[PDB]
């Protein structure tokens, strides 16, 4: 809301101004990896019992 | 519209199960478990005299 000054000659009259605005967000989903292979698969979970 | 007795002596046989010990060709080998060797990638036994 912006505010203003009371002026005095001729000088337009100023009237208060109101700022109403919206954004958004942004996204950019972030990615790390892994790797696991074969043997060591199947070594972990019911299999080497 | 039939009737089927059952011979008391005398049954059938079917499929005799050898196990491989008890065979006259077990003696050439000594058998150890390595269970293991579906992920040893490669192995080796090694005697030394």
């Amino acid at each position: 809301h912006q505010p203003l000054i009371a002026r005095d000659g001729p000088h337009p009259v100023e009237q208060p101004v109101h700022n109403y605005m919206t954004k958004v967000i942004d996204r950019r989903a972030l990615n790390a990896a892994f790797s696991l292979a074969t043997e060591a698969i199947a070594l972990l979970t019911g299999e080497a019992l | 519209d039939v009737e089927f007795d059952a011979l008391l002596g005398s049954y059938c046989n079917t499929l005799s199960l050898v196990r491989f010990l008890e065979l006259g060709l077990s003696v050439a080998c000594v058998c150890t478990k390595f269970p293991e060797l579906a992920y040893m990638n490669e192995g080796r036994v090694q005697f030394e005299v």
